[PDB]
C-alpha cells in the first residue's frame, strides 16, 4: 500500500519500496541525475542525484534510496548544493573541449546540468592533461565518440536487459574502464539505435544524421510510424523542405518509449529514389509528362480497355492510409468491381480469418496484454523482425515474471526462451493436444500469437480451424475478462484495410484484370500483372510497381500528409504533415478524387472534413483516435469466422518459412534508403562482426 | 567478515566473554595482531592488549624507530587509509579504536607504519595516492576521477611545482570524493592527503620554495611562463 | 463564444480553411529534463502549396505561409480551446501521453534465482 | 566542356572552370553540388560574365593532407592549434587525441594527424 513522506516540506504519497527519485518526480521536485532512467535498471554510479535524508548522516543517492513512511527529505540544503557541485566537477575533470564538434550540443544533458547545478568555471588546469580514449567500431548506424563518454552505463544496461545484445559492456578497471566489445564486434540488434537517445552524451550518435544540424533549428512534429504495424509514435524533426531524424515518443501502451532501427533510420529514403512528376510509358521508356496529361491518359485507357465489372482491380500497399485506401476503394465500387486486393500473397483470394468482425484480425489483448502473461504460444510468426518493440516488451514480462513461450514454425533466434514444437501444422496439432495446450488450459493469461504469414498461406484455413477449435474450448484463452486470440500484422496498412473491407469479392479472384491500380504496391510480381493489363502506379519511390506501369503517378509519403493509420491493437492513430511533398507530387486522396472525376465516377467528397465524415461512416472507430475498445462479440467471431468457414480447407506438407526475408528492407522507403542497404550487409550472420564465438 | 574476529571466536567461547573484556579498556577489549612496519630497527608481527601505549609497543617489541624517538617524523596507526600521526602525539597515544579516533585517525588493521626523519612524507602520500588511483575499481565518478586528479596534484607537490594556495585547493579536493561514494575507498583516498596537509603543510611550502627558486615561477596546474603545447606535446616544463 | 474573428483584422481565411493543433510538447527522447512539457502550445496545420520551396539564386527555403513560425502558449487546455473558439479557430486537441508509474527497486537487481538465469545481469 | 543543357543546347565552358578548386577536380562531400551542375542550374546568370574573376579559393582537404604525421611518444597527443607569435588566445579549444589504435589520428578541429612512436 502508498505510504507518506514529505520532501521539501510537501507531502507526498506513494507505493511502498519506490525509490526516493520516484517519490521526488511525483511531489514536484526536480533532481539532477545522470545514470537513473525509468525504464532501465537502478544503477547509482553518477552520484549526480544525492539529496539529504534526517535519519541518513551523509547524502544518499536518491535513485537508489527506498521511501520509508516519515521520511523527511531535503532537496535544497547548502550540503546538497555543494555536493552537486563537487560532482559536477569530478564529471568534467577528463571531459573533451567538444561541443563546437559533438552531436549532442544544445540538446545536452552534461551542457544543462553544468549550466544549472555545477560551478560557473573549472579549477582543473593539470599539465599532463586529460584523459584520451580509443574510439570503437560498433557498426554503421552508431558512430562512437568515447572520449566524452561519462560511464553513466545505460547503454550496457540497455543493450542487456532490454534488447538482449549481451556483446556491449565495461572492460578494464578505474581510470581505464571502457564501454565497447573488447574487440571489434557490432553492436547487432534491431534496437540498437535507441542507445543514441539514452546516451547522455555525444557518446553514442547517429552516424547516417553527423553533422546535419543543431536542435534550435528543427522543426518537431509528433507523427507515426508505419515501418511496421505497432504504430510506433514518433517525434518527426525536419528542416525546411527536409526531414533529418526520427526521434521515439513515449507512449506507454505502444512502444513505451523505444522504436526499432527501420523506424530510425529508413529516413533517409525519403530524400532519395523520389517520384517528383506523372510519367508515362511511351515504347521501353518513361517520359515526364503533366498531371492533365497522366490523367486523360488513364481516362482513355480506361475507354479503350473497357473493363466490365471486376476487370478493374485496385491493390494497396503496405504504406498507405486509410483515407487514400476509402477513396480508392468508393472509386473501384463506383466502377462496378468488386475487385480491391490486398498487396500479399494469396491477396487475391479473401483473407481466411475473415472481414466480419474486428477481433479476428486483431491483438485482441491489447500490447499492454503481453505484460500480464503468463503463457504465450507463436504462431508463423518471428516477432523479432515484424515487430521489434513488441518483441522487446515480451522479453521484459519474460524477465520479470515466470512465462512459458513456444512456437511452431521457423527457429527463431530470440531474445528470451522458446519451446519449438515443430514447423508444420500437424506439429501445431500435435500442441494443442498435448503439454503446451495443458499450459495454455491452466493459465491466468494466454495468449496465442498468429502471423500475418499464415493469412498468406493457401492453407491458412486449416491453421485457423484448429486454433480456432482451441480457442471455442478453452475458457482460458477466451472469456469475458480476456480475449488470448491474436493476430499480428507486419504492415502498418492491413489493419486499416481489413477495417474497411478492402477485400475482393468471391468472384473477383477469378477474374484476370484489363486495368489494374496499384496504390503503393510494392510487393507485386511479374506473375500477378496480366502483359495486356492497363497498369497506373501511385506511390512516393520509385521501387518495384513503378517500373512495372503504364502511368506513374506521384503521391505524398507518410512525413507528407496527415493520415490516419490503425495499428495491430486495432488502435486509430492520427498523424501530422511535417513537410509538403516534393515537386509535383500530390496527397493521394485527392490524386484518387481527381481520377475519379477524369472518369465520370467524380467521389462525393472533395475536402478534408467530407473525407474524415465518409471514414466514419464506414467504421465509427477510425474517427475515435488514439483509443481501443473491446469487442463484445468474441465468442460469436470465433465461431462465425474461424471454425465455421474453415472446415473443408486441407493442411499441407509444406512446413512455415520465414515470413520477412531481410529485417532492413521491406517497403519502397527502406529498399530506397543507403543506410538500410549499408546496415543489411553489415548486419549478416555469416559476418564475424556479428558472431560472439 | 574479518579472518581475526573470526579466528578469535572459539577461543573467546571457551575461556568465556568476561575475560576476553579483561583485556583492554572499556569498549576496546581484547587483544589484537599488531604487524609492525617501516622504519624500526626491527619490523615484526605480534599480538597485544588494546590500549596500549605506542611508545611502548615500539621499543619493547620493535627495537624502536632506526635513530631514536628523537629521529621520528611520523607514524600512520592501521594501513595506508588512515591519517598519519605527528612525532608528539604518538608519545602519550593508545592503540584503540577510541584514543586514535579521538586525535583524528583510526586503528584500521593495526597496521602500523613509522616514518623517521631521513624519508620524504611528500613521497610516502604520493604513493599512496598512486596505489588509490590503482586500485579503484571506477563504478563512481568522484571516486573514478578524484583519485586520479589526487595523484596528478601529488605527483606536482612532490617536486615542488606548484603555488601555495593550491594546497587548499588539494584540499577542497579530497572533499569533493568524501562522503559522495558509493564505498569507502573513496574516504580512505581522501583521508592520507588530509593528514599530510594537516600536519605537514609546512614541509610542503619548503618544497615550493625550493621548486621556485630552482626551477622557476609556476602557474597553477604546474604551467611556466615557456611551456607551450607543440606538435603533440607539451615542451617547456617538466611535467611530473 | 463572441466572434472575436471579425474584430482582430486577421485575414478571413484563418478562420476559414486553416487548422490548429493544440498540444503539450512530448518529454524529448534525448534529454531527462521536463522544463518544455507543461505548457500547451497552439500552432498551424503546414499548407502544401505554401509551406516551403527552394529558391533558385542562393538555395534559401522560400515560404507562403505567414503562421508557419508562431507558436501560442497557454497555461492550460482549456484556456487555449477558450481562444481558439474566440479566434472562429478549427482545432484539434493531442491529449498528451505520460509514462505509467511503476515501483523500482534497486535490490531487485540482486534477487536470488531459484531456477536457470533468465539472463547475466552486468553492472 | 560541353555540358548539356535542359533545352537540349551545348554551354561550352573551359575546363580549368569544371574544376571544383584549383588544387582538386572533384566534389568532397555528397551535398556538393559540382562545378558543372552549377553552370547547368544557372547558365543564366554567367552570360557575358569572366570566370577568371569569380572566387577559386583552394580546397582545404588536399592541404590538409599535405601535412606530415607527427609522431608522438604516449598514448595521448595534445592539439590546440595555438598561434606561438601572437599573443591571446589564438587556436581552437585544446583536446587530446589518442593514439593507441593502428594509423594516424586527426584532430577533429585543424585536421592535424598524429601518431604513435
Ligand atoms: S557531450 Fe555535451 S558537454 Fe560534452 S562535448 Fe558534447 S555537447 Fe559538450
Ligand atoms: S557511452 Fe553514453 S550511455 Fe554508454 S556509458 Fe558512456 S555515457 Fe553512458
Ligand atoms: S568509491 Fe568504491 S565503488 Fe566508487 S569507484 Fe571507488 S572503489 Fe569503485
Ligand atoms: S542518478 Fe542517482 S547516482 Fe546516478
Ligand atoms: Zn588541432
Amino acid at each position: 500500500a502508498e505510504i507518506e513522506l514529505t520532501i521539501d516540506g510537501h507531502k507526498v504519497s506513494i507505493e511502498a519500496g519506490s525509490a526516493l527519485i520516484q517519490a521526488c518526480e511525483k511531489a514536484g521536485v526536480t533532481v539532477p541525475r545522470y545514470c537513473y532512467h525509468d525504464k532501465l535498471a537502478i544503477a547509482g554510479n553518477c552520484r549526480m542525484c544525492l539529496v539529504d535524508v534526517e535519519r541518513a548522516p551523509k547524502p544518499v543517492a536518491s535513485c537508489a534510496y527506498p521511501v520509508a513512511p516519515g521520511m523527511v527529505v531535503r532537496t535544497d540544503t547548502e550540503r546538497v548544493k555543494q555536493a552537486r557541485e563537487n560532482v559536477m566537477e569530478m564529471m568534467l575533470q577528463n571531459h573533451p573541449l567538444d561541443c563546437p564538434v559533438c552531436d549532442q550540443g544544445g540538446e545536452c544533458d552534461l551542457q544543462d546540468q553544468s549550466m544549472r547545478y555545477g560551478r560557473d568555471r573549472g579549477r582543473f588546469t593539470e599539465i599532463t592533461g586529460k584523459r584520451s580514449t580509443e574510439d570503437k567500431n560498433i557498426g554503421p548506424l552508431v558512430k562512437t565518440s568515447m572520449n566524452r563518454c561519462i560511464h553513466c552505463t545505460r547503454c550496457v544496461r540497455f543493450a542487456n536487459d532490454i534488447a538482449g545484445a549481451p556483446e556491449l559492456g565495461s572492460s578494464g578497471r578505474g581510470n581505464d574502464m571502457q564501454i565497447g566489445t573488447y574487440l571489434e564486434k557490432n553492436l547487432n540488434t534491431e534496437l540498437s539505435g535507441n542507445v543514441i537517445d539514452l546516451c547522455p552524451v555525444g557518446a553514442l550518435t547517429n552516424k547516417p544524421y553527423a553533422f546535419r544540424a543543431r536542435p534550435w533549428e528543427l522543426k518537431k512534429t509528433e507523427s507515426i510510424d508505419v515501418m511496421d504495424a505497432v504504430g510506433s509514435n514518433i517525434r518527426i524533426d525536419s528542416k525546411g523542405v527536409e526531414v533529418m531524424r526520427v526521434i521515439p515518443r513515449v507512449h506507454e501502451d505502444v512502444n513505451e518509449e523505444w522504436i526499432n532501427d527501420k523506424s530510425r533510420f529508413a529516413c533517409d529514403g525519403l530524400k532519395t529514389q523520389r517520384l517528383t512528376t506523372p510519367l508515362i510509358r511511351v515504347g521501353d521508356k518513361f517520359v515526364n509528362a503533366t498531371w492533365d496529361d497522366a490523367l486523360s491518359t488513364i481516362a482513355k485507357a480506361y475507354q479503350q480497355k473497357a473493363p466490365k465489372g471486376d476487370e478493374f482491380k485496385a491493390v494497396a500497399g503496405a504504406l498507405v492510409e486509410v483515407e487514400s485506401m476509402v477513396a480508392l476503394k468508393d472509386m473501384t465500387n463506383a466502377l462496378g468491381s468488386e475487385n480491391t486486393t490486398t498487396d500479399t500473397p494469396n491477396g487475391n483470394s479473401a483473407p481466411a480469418h475473415g472481414i466480419t468482425f474486428r477481433s479476428n484480425y486483431l491483438f485482441n489483448s491489447s500490447i499492454a496484454g503481453i505484460e500480464d502473461a503468463d503463457a504465450i504460444l507463436l504462431v508463423g510468426t518471428n516477432p523479432r523482425r515484424e515487430a521489434a518493440v513488441m518483441n522487446a516488451r515480451i522479453r521484459k514480462a519474460w524477465l520479470r515474471q515466470e512465462l512459458e513461450i513456444a512456437s511452431v514454425g521457423p527457429t527463431l533466434d530470440a531474445t528470451f526462451d522458446v519451446a519449438e514444437l515443430g514447423n508444420t501444422h500437424a506439429d501445431l496439432e500435435k500442441a494443442l493436444s498435448g503439454e503446451f495446450g495443458e499450459v495454455l488450459k491452466n493459465a491466468k493469461n494466454p495468449l496465442i500469437i498468429v502471423g500475418s504469414g499464415i493469412t498468406d498461406r493457401e492453407d491458412a484455413g486449416a491453421f485457423f480451424n484448429t486454433i480456432g477449435k482451441f480457442v471455442e474450448s478453452t475458457p482460458s484463452v477466451l472469456n469475458e475478462n480476456w480475449n488470448g486470440y491474436n493476430v499480428l500484422q507486419r504492415s502498418a496498412s492491413r489493419a486499416g484495410a481489413y477495417d474497411i473491407g478492402f477485400t475482393p469479392s468471391d468472384e473477383a479472384s477469378k477474374t484476370t484484370p484489363k486495368m489494374v491500380w496499384l496504390l503503393g504496391a510494392d510487393e507485386v510480381a511479374a506473375s500477378d500483372i496480366p502483359a495486356d493489363a492497363f497498369v497506373v502506379y501511385q506511390g512516393h519511390n520509385g521501387d518495384v510497381g513503378a517500373q512495372f506501369a503504364d502511368v506513374v503517378l506521384p503521391g505524398a509519403a507518410y512525413t507528407e500528409k496527415a493520415g490516419t493509420y490503425v495499428n495491430t491493437e486495432g488502435r486509430s492513430q492520427i498523424s501530422r504533415a511535417a513537410t509538403g511533398p516534393p515537386g509535383g507530387a500530390r496527397e493521394d486522396w485527392k490524386i484518387l478524387r481527381a481520377v475519379s472525376e477524369y472518369l465520370g465516377v467524380a467521389l462525393p467528397y472533395e475536402d478534408a472534413y467530407e473525407v474524415r465524415d465518409r471514414l466514419a461512416e464506414i467504421s465509427p472507430s477510425l474517427v475515435r483516435y488514439d483509443l481501443v475498445e473491446p469487442t463484445v462479440f468474441g465468442d460469436v467471431a470465433v465461431q462465425h469466422s474461424l471454425v465455421g468457414p474453415n472446415g473443408s480447407v486441407t493442411p499441407s506438407s509444406a512446413p512455415l518459412t520465414e515470413t520477412i526475408e531481410n529485417f532492413y528492407m521491406t517497403d519502397s522507403i527502406s529498399r530506397s534508403s543507403p543506410t538500410m542497404a549499408k546496415s543489411s550487409i553489415a548486419f549478416n550472420k555469416d559476418n564475424k562482426k556479428n558472431q560472439a564465438f | 567478515t574479518n579472518v581475526e574476529t573470526v579466528a578469535v571466536a572459539p577461543t573467546i567461547l571457551r575461556r568465556g566473554g568476561d575475560w576476553f573484556a579483561s583485556f583492554g579498556r572499556e569498549r576496546n577489549s581484547g587483544t589484537k595482531l599488531f604487524c609492525i612496519s617501516g622504519n624500526v630497527n626491527e619490523p615484526c608481527t605480534v599480538e597485544e592488549e588494546m590500549s596500549i601505549p605506542l611508545r611502548e609497543l615500539l621499543e619493547k617489541h620493535c627495537g624502536g624507530i632506526k635513530g631514536g624517538w628523537d629521529n621520528l617524523l611520523g607514524v600512520i596507526p592501521g594501513g595506508c587509509s588512515v591519517p598519519i600521526l605527528p612525532k608528539n602525539i604518538c608519545e602519550d597515544v593508545l592503540m584503540d579504536f577510541d584514543a586514535l579516533k579521538d586525535v583524528q585517525s583510526g586503528l584500521g588493521t593495526a597496521a602500523v607504519i613509522v616514518i623517521n626523519k631521513q624519508q620524504d612524507v611528500i613521497r610516502a602520500i604520493q604513493r599512496f595516492a598512486a596505489f588509490y588511483k590503482h586500485e579503484s575499481c571506477g563504478q563512481c565518478t568522484p571516486c573514478r576521477e578524484g583519485t586520479t586528479w589526487l595523484l596528478k596534484a601529488m605527483d606536482r607537490f612532490r617536486t615542488g611545482q606548484a603555488k601555495e594556495r593550491e594546497i587548499d585547493m588539494l584540499y577542497e579536493l579530497t572533499k569533493d570524493i568524501e562522503g559522495h561514494t558509493i564505498c569507502a575507498l573513496g574516504d580512505a583516498a581522501a583521508w592520507p592527503i588530509q593528514g599530510l596537509i594537516r600536519n605537514f603543510r609546512p614541509e610542503m611550502e619548503t618544497r615550493m620554495k625550493k621548486f621556485h627558486d630552482e626551477v622557476g615561477a609556476v602557474s597553477v596546474g604546474g604551467w611556466m611562463k615557456d611551456a607551450r603545447v607543440e606538435k603533440g606535446k607539451v615542451v617547456g616544463a617538466p611535467l611530473p | 463564444v463572441p466572434a472575436h474573428e471579425i474584430v482582430s483584422g486577421a485575414p478571413a481565411e484563418l478562420s476559414r480553411n486553416r487548422v490548429v493543433r493544440i498540444y503539450q510538447q512530448a518529454k524529448p527522447a534525448t534529454q531527462s529534463g521536463e522544463y518544455g512539457t507543461f505548457a500547451w502550445r497552439l500552432d498551424w496545420d503546414i499548407v502544401d502549396v505554401a509551406n516551403r520551396w527552394e529558391n533558385d539564386l542562393i538555395g534559401w527555403q522560400s515560404s507562403g505561409d505567414y503562421m508557419q513560425a508562431t507558436q501560442m502558449k497557454f497555461t492550460s487546455k482549456e484556456s487555449a480551446i477558450k481562444f481558439a473558439n474566440k479566434q472562429g479557430w478549427d482545432f484539434y486537441i493531442q491529449e498528451p501521453h505520460h509514462r505509467k508509474f511503476r515501483v523500482k527497486q534497486y535490490a531487485n537487481n540482486f534477487v536470488h534465482s531459484y531456477g536457470k538465469l533468465k539472463h547475466i545481469r552486468t553492472k | 566542356k560541353s555540358i548539356i543543357s535542359y533545352n537540349g543546347n551545348t554551354i561550352e565552358i573551359p575546363e580549368e572552370y569544371t574544376k571544383q578548386a584549383p588544387n582538386r577536380d572533384s566534389t568532397w562531400a555528397p551535398a556538393q553540388a559540382s562545378k558543372t551542375e552549377i553552370y547547368k542550374n544557372n547558365m543564366v546568370r554567367f552570360e557575358q560574365k569572366d570566370l577568371s574573376k569569380q572566387p577559386m579559393p583552394y580546397a582545404g582537404i588536399e592541404l590538409i593532407a599535405q601535412q606530415p604525421v607527427r609522431f608522438v611518444h604516449g598514448n595521448t597527443a595534445v592539439c590546440d592549434g595555438a598561434n606561438h607569435n601572437g599573443p591571446g588566445a589564438q587556436g581552437h579549444p585544446k583536446i587530446f587525441i589518442n593514439v593507441d589504435a593502428p594509423g594516424s589520428h586527426a584532430c577533429q578541429y585543424c585536421g592535424t594527424r598524429y601518431e604513435k612512436e
